[PDB]
């Protein structure tokens, strides 16, 4: 009768710390003084670990909202989720809800017509879209520049395998090219990207803008290449029968509206 | 397959012309949509008219059309406008799929909570909210600024108001009831209105739907009027159909699949980017 919860680390929608030595979560503060929220989470490294932030205070929401009680775990491959042909078979987050490992997905998950065939999203929790991170002082016009359009061993990109930035330019046919050169330069996760582009072992990461917005805030050493492309949101994700869809996307509808969304922004981006 | 739906004129998502008297047919990239017009104030007798329609969500319904397979008869609603509940009444676009007088509304529609509560709808396919209009230089937070949330704090009290009975209205009557009671003095009685109130100095701002007020600054004659910021409350238009729909499914799957293949960014340069 518990929820299982399935998330990801990917801050700040999800920040994923190890407890302390008695098993519990460090007792923490935003600046002004409010509690920061925490759950224990379990994951690989089997075991308990510490989840916070906007995913997380959403989840806190939803659950006294819908009055439900719940576990939440990191997903056991650490993947957002694409179908592969081996018969085609979902890997992430998408196989584990598809498959009973969990029964809703709350994290930064994008939207989109794949995915959407299998299984149902909430209307978005954050709007948002895709940009390019590079390291400050690397000039690039955007998703249109010759060093992207036109690939060479000279300028490396990539995105995040299996991953819907990755569905992305597989699907599109226009993108061939593009896809073709991350294919060999992608990434195990964002974090481990994001790393690469400061240390110049990566020359630009096309990722999620709310993602690299944040990180840009953060690390003045890395900035984002203007203009957003392929506008996107992210939902909560749960199987077609799943008896909360409804009331889901009521409460998301209802945060939105009264503020409790520009809160969590205020809270965990925006500062 | 052969779908009542029914829309709204608002410029430039759904815009009405008059139909040719002399051919009775619909040309270049409108469709054909009737409206229902009365032929005196003495009696319920009236008469539909044949015009035709085009726009950024005209297009949107020609490619739905086409990509899932139906055909339709378009009309504009004349009891309302988007959709307002009346003593727990819901008049406008969401009325008439309430109460099953179209399978669907598609135009400006903004997805809100209560709406969500008596009909279905499709994923977002514009992205949308509430903004605010002032001339360039006016310095407002947004919604939260306390030249809206405590007008009478201000000598000269702030002029503001937004254009009754849609979602806008509705989410200021549940969220400040200070500044809607305040506000009721200022309702204008349309877009064009209050554009003229702003521009000629009657207005000090204007709050309503994003994607309209951003469609109005990037024409403004002399980029004069603009957007603060910002987006409260982010929602999207959505297609509302009816509860338990069999035709939601396949048109949120067509839509998703628009937007992946860069449909959406084309119709948007086409009826929605401006020289501001
Ligand atoms: N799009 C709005 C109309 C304009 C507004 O109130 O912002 C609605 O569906 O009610």
């Amino acid at each position: 009768t518990r929820l299982k919860i399935v998330t990801i680390h990917q801050e700040p929608f999800v920040y994923v710390k190890p407890t302390m030595s008695d098993g519990t979560c460090k007792e923490e503060f935003t600046v002004n003084g409010d509690p920061v929220k925490k759950v224990i989470c379990t994951g690989p490294n089997t075991v308990p670990q510490c989840c916070y932030g906007f995913c997380i205070d959403l989840l806190i929401k939803l659950a006294r909202t819908m009055n439900f009680t719940y576990e939440v775990h990191l997903v056991a491959d650490g993947k957002f989720g694409t179908q592969e042909r081996v018969k085609k078979e979902w890997n992430g987050m998408m196989g584990e809800l598809l498959s009973g490992q969990a029964d809703m997905i709350v994290a930064p998950l994008t939207i989109n017509n794949e995915r959407a065939q299998y299984i149902e999203f909430s209307k978005p929790f954050k709007y948002q879209g895709l940009t390019i991170l590079v390291k400050k002082g690397t000039r690039i016009t955007g998703i249109n520049d010759p060093r992207l359009r036109n690939p060479s061993d000279k300028f490396i990109y990539a995105t995040v395998k299996q991953s819907s930035v990755d569905i992305y330019f597989r699907r599109q046919v226009e993108l061939s090219t593009m896809y073709r050169h991350m294919e060999k330069h992608n990434y195990e996760s964002a974090a481990e990207a994001i790393q690469a582009v400061r240390d110049n072992k990566l020359h630009a990461f096309i990722w999620d803008s709310a993602v690299l917005e944040f990180e840009a805030s953060q690390k003045c050493d890395l900035v984002t290449t203007g203009e957003l492309f392929f506008r996107s949101g992210f939902g909560i994700g749960m199987r077609k029968d799943s008896p909360w869809k409804q009331n889901v996307s009521l409460s998301i509808l209802k945060s939105h509206e009264n503020g409790f969304m520009e809160d969590l922004d205020k809270t965990w981006v925006r500062y | 397959n052969h779908l009542s739906i029914v829309t709204l004129e608002e410029a430039p998502f759904v815009i009405v012309e008059d139909i040719d008297p002399l051919t009775e047919t619909c040309v270049r990239n409108t469709v054909p949509c009737r409206k229902f017009v009365k032929i005196n104030n003495s009696t319920n007798e009236g008469m539909n008219v044949k015009k035709c329609c085009k726009g950024f969500c005209i297009d949107i319904l020609k490619k739905l059309s086409r990509t899932v397979k139906f055909t339709y008869d378009l009309y504009l609603v004349t009891n309302g406008k988007h959709g307002k509940k009346v003593n727990n009444v819901w008049n406008g676009m969401i009325g008439e799929v309430v109460y099953q007088r179209a399978v669907m509304a598609v135009g400006s529609l903004t997805i809100n909570e209560e709406r969500s509560e008596v009909v279905d709808f499709s994923v977002p396919f514009v992205e949308t909210g509430i903004s605010v209009m002032v001339s360039r230089g006016t310095q407002v937070t947004g919604l939260s600024d306390k030249k809206f949330q405590r007008p009478h704090d201000y000598s000269p009290p702030f002029r503001f108001g937004t254009v009754p009975n849609g979602s806008t209205e509705r989410n200021i009557r549940n969220n400040y009831p200070y500044m809607h009671q305040y506000m009721t003095r200022f309702n204008q009685r349309g877009v064009e209105d209050a554009l003229v109130s702003l521009k000629t100095g009657k207005l000090d701002a204007f709050i309503y739907d994003a994607a309209v007020l951003n469609y109005k600054a990037g024409r403004d004659e002399g980029c004069k009027l603009v957007t603060i910021g910002y987006i409260f409350a982010t929602t999207g238009y959505g297609i509302a159909l009816q509860k338990g729909s069999p035709w939601k499914r396949q048109i949120d799957l067509a839509l998703l699949q628009f937007v992946g293949d860069g449909e959406m960014e084309e119709l948007e340069t086409l009826w929605l980017t401006g020289i501001c």
